[PDB]
RNA sequence: GGGAUCGAAGAUGAUCAGAUACCGUCGUAGUCUUAACCAUAAACUAUGCCGACUAGGGAUCGGGUGGUGUUUUUAAUGAC
């Protein structure tokens, strides 16, 4: 393609290209062995809100 | 007050953590020392994600008040925000501006881009400064996504979040669209998750 | 011989004689663009002899293997670092694997000083690329039907966890485990391949952290296919220069400094780079490439403020 | 910023201010009970003592003065009074 | 049978050297046939001659002079002229040799040489075909013997205090005489 | 009293040449010190002294407090 030029054979493709979505979400914990890797201070935050999540803790030190 | 059904759910919490929205990075301004939970030993600060939820609903209740939806303008010059605002303006009735803002769009009628918004939503108050400044000449209120380093002039509602990560930008716009459609009748119930996946809002490089 | 169809990488081809390799394998293969490209007139003679013997065979992989490999390399994330030429070697090696063994069942389907002298010059130049000219650097360790000799850790990394066979071309033994360096962001803990200029990128591509990428020691196993970082247990964090005063674009002070002449195209009312996708950043990266090419043929920038921003400059 | 409670400052923020600039002034020194290793006789010592306080029973010395807090000798035991 | 020169790099120049190292040794080892190594034990570089494959005695001096110019702070493509050409020299002096001046007088003086945006220094390097570096109080001038003197006698008048406008006029005169 | 160097005055060399147009040699008082005088400077931040309030950040110099911190060493101290 070139700047300053457009035609149907682009427009039809662009509307197809940007409708793409993966089969499984990038945010799904399935990609991360089913856990969230977090620091100690992050797990303190969760406890303050209540809730209960499958966290995993790294010391960071 | 809003009933308990508006409380932050555990499922949404997982989304916010997975997208790293709670990483506030460094160079904290003196305003927005609230919204900070604690500092790590390495120096990154943890944003209180509980307050992020509260403010996001408040912003949604402001957008839902506008009498007709095309009067809402969503702006993103930065490229990681562009697909997000385009999708936001498709599910809601809002009007998008992506790329160059062209100065004199709220002042200077006799311009092809001339508009009269009722509300402006900005993705980055430092990069989008031209749009914020010009709004102040004409009595327009402003909502902004803000990181802990953001300047604060003329922003009325700050939503505190990680403003740099590609997933963080997309996720926040996604949640706003869900909340406005659900304060309106367009989604029938707050208890059932929305069918659109978050990934539809993410930036796509190659 | 120990192996059938030992593929030789460009580095093995230059640094050793064919009489060295003849003990190792019954047949030898190379991508034609590799053998065509190499230039050393001292090597060319030794190379020419071995080519006229016909024991060194030039073969191009099929397009299906290239695509099949390419998708895998994206899953590990190394596809951004591997060159087109490097992919051809991986595709060539393990499409002969399909010929010499039935099926694909052996492989994983998806993841989970010193004097410089005019004789030594060519080796030293390769060392300054970061490639291992010595062999066995950091090595810690259906039968032998194919093996790959290569000196580039980026190719080795892909080979190991796909359960390919790597040949220590300095010694003639297969490599099971190796240690090298990769980047790790200390904010989000994600791991990234080390770029070929050998220093960190300014921004983390995942979380957008600025300057948080640190080089980290890493080990890789064929057995597990996993990747393990090695952390210094007594690390002391340095926080100098994390916080500083910076101008605001909408202050009355800023609007006075902006002046009456509109946008000045010289000395362009400079704005600091703070985001990856800030349009100011796009200019500097491409302009850096241009200045590199211009200066090198004719002879033939920093971002952020650094640690000491808070100390006054006269 | 514009609205804040000046009459009920938080305990943490109060603890870090200079001793003259808290809402009401007050000292931050204190007194110690001290025993030498030999005798049973307890004695009371000011935490910023300027003199070299001896024991009462004998001329063994308990502390030495410095620019700030006093340095207690080795072998002594103490309790904050 | 063997002869060598060792030369030392001061610390502020150390990093530029590392970033350029792969550019400077190929010209020495190929064109001059010297052998070289960087000895990081003592922050020095060493040039060594092998009698069996070297052309003439001038090679060893050219190599050292090329490296010497680099540590003074000349650009790499300015130093490289010392391998190619044969009659280039370096001259150096410091402002306290001309006039004793101490505080803000000292700072103003070197500002007067550079000029705004460096434009005054740039002018001198054009009317005389020479390169100039200012390293705080010390000046180094690289060029041909007669060109060096023309440069010196005009940088001197700036530190004696003459206004820049008067000096630009003199540069015009010198340039026309070179035309003749 | 002392008197190396530099050097108002003074005695001398050249008077040619427009970038280098003011240059070379010798040298008295002075420049240093002891005991007495004088009371000026663009003696400048060209901003009188004392006291309260409106403002925030991290660099540096001196002092003090805290830390399950690093190193010197098996404590104290020192350095960070
Ligand atoms: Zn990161």
């Amino acid at each position: 393609p070139v700047r300053g030029i457009s035609f149907k054979l682009q427009e039809e493709e662009r509307e197809r290209k940007d409708q793409y979505v993966p089969e499984v979400s990038a945010l799904d914990l399935s990609r991360s062995n089913g856990v969230l890797n977090v620091d100690n201070q992050t797990s303190d935050l969760v406890k303050s809100l209540g809730l209960k999540l499958p966290l995993s803790v790294i010391n960071v030190s | 007050s809003l009933p308990a059904t508006f409380d932050l759910t555990p499922e949404d919490a997982q989304l916010l953590l997975a997208a790293n929205t709670h990483l506030g990075a460094r160079n904290v301004q003196v305003h927005q020392e609230p919204y900070v939970f604690n500092a790590r030993p390495d120096g990154v600060h943890v944003i209180n994600v509980g307050k992020t939820w509260e403010k996001l609903v408040l912003a949604a209740r402001i957008i839902a008040a506008i009498p007709n939806p095309e009067d809402v303008v969503a702006i993103s010059s930065r490229t990681f925000g562009q697909r997000a605002v385009l999708k936001f303006a498709a599910h809601t009735g809002a009007t998008p501006i992506a790329g160059r803002f062209t100065p004199g769009s709220f002042t200077n009628y006799i311009t092809r881009s001339f508009k009269e918004p009722r509300l402006v939503i900005v993705t980055d108050p430092r990069s989008d400064a031209q749009a914020i400044k010009e709004a102040s000449y004409v009595n327009i209120p402003v909502i902004a996504l803000t990181d802990l380093d953001s300047p604060s002039e003329f922003v009325d509602v700050a939503i505190p979040c990680n403003n740099r990560g590609k997933h963080s930008i997309g996720l926040i716009w996604y949640l706003l669209a869900r909340e406005v459609l659900r304060l309106r009748g367009a989604l029938v119930d707050r208890t059932q998750p929305w069918s659109i996946m978050p990934d539809l809002y993410f930036y796509r490089d190659p | 011989a120990h192996v059938r169809a030992l593929i030789l990488d460009a580095t093995p081809l230059i640094t050793q004689s064919y009489t060295h390799y003849q003990n190792y394998a019954q047949s030898f293969y190379t991508t034609p663009t590799v053998f065509q490209e190499i230039k050393d007139a001292q090597a060319r003679k030794n190379l020419e002899i071995w080519q006229s013997l016909g024991t060194l065979k030039l073969v191009h992989p099929s397009e299906n293997s290239i695509a099949k490999v390419s998708t895998f390399a994206k899953l590990t994330g190394d596809y951004s670092v591997l060159s087109a030429n490097d992919l051809h070697i991986l595709a060539l090696t393990y499409e002969l694997e399909i010929k010499l063994n039935n099926g694909d069942w052996r492989l994983r389907k998806k993841p989970g000083g010193d004097w410089i002298t005019p004789e030594n010059l060519t080796e030293a130049i390769i060392k300054d690329s970061g490639e291992d000219t010595t062999g066995s650097l950091g090595v810690e360790a259906p039968e032998n039907q194919v093996a790959l000799a290569t000196g580039d850790f980026a190719v080795q990394n892909v080979a190991l966890q796909m359960n390919l066979n790597l040949m220590n071309f300095m010694s003639g033994l297969k490599i099971k485990r190796i240690r090298n360096y990769m980047l790790r962001c200390h904010a989000c803990f994600k791991i990234f391949p080390l770029p070929k200029d050998g220093k960190p990128k300014h921004f983390c591509a995942s979380c957008g952290g600025q300057g948080t990428l640190l080089r980290c020691a890493v080990s890789v196993d064929s057995r597990t296919g996993n990747v393990t970082p090695h952390l210094k247990s007594n690390f002391q964090w340095n926080n100098r220069g994390n916080r500083y005063s910076v101008a605001s674009p909408l202050s009355k002070n800023s609007q006075k400094r902006y002046g009456k002449k509109g946008h000045v195209h010289s000395k362009p009312q400079e704005n600091v780079i703070l985001r990856e996708d800030q349009k100011e950043y796009e200019k500097v990266i491409k302009q850096e490439e241009w200045t590199r090419r211009h200066n090198e043929k004719i002879l033939n920038v920093r971002i952020g403020k650094g640690r000491y921003v808070n100390s006054s400059k006269r | 910023v514009l609205v804040q409670d000046l009459l009920h400052p938080t305990a943490a923020s109060e603890a870090r201010k200079h001793k003259l600039k808290t809402l009401v002034q007050g000292p931050r020194s204190y007194f110690l009970d001290v025993k030498c290793p030999g005798c049973l006789n307890i004695t009371t010592v000011f935490s910023h003592a300027q003199t070299a306080v001896t024991c009462e029973s004998c001329s063994t010395i308990l502390c030495t003065p410095t620019g700030g807090k006093a340095k207690l000798s080795e072998g002594t035991s103490f309790r904050r009074k | 049978k063997f002869e060598s020169r060792k030369i030392m790099v001061p610390p502020h120049r150390m990093t530029p050297l590392r970033n350029s190292w792969t550019k400077i040794y190929p010209p020495l080892v190929e064109h001059l046939k010297l052998q070289v190594r960087m000895n990081l034990k003592t922050k020095s570089v060493e040039l060594r001659t092998n009698p069996k494959f070297t052309t003439d005695p001038g090679a060893l001096q050219k190599g050292a002079d090329f490296i010497k110019a680099f540590t003074l702070g000349f650009d790499l493509d300015d130093s490289i002229a010392l391998l190619r050409l044969d009659d280039l020299y370096i001259e150096t002096f410091e402002v306290k040799d001309v006039k004793t001046l101490t505080g803000d007088h000292l700072s103003r003086a070197i500002g007067r040489i550079a000029g705004k945006d460096g434009k005054t220094k740039f002018a001198i390097e054009n009317a005389t075909r020479t390169r100039i570096v200012l390293a705080d109080s010390k000046i180094h001038i690289l060029g041909g013997f007669t060109h060096i003197r023309m440069a010196r006698e005009s940088v001197v008048s700036l530190i004696l205090g003459s206004p820049p406008g008067k000096v630009y006029g003199n540069l015009r005169t010198v340039a026309s005489r070179l035309k003749e």
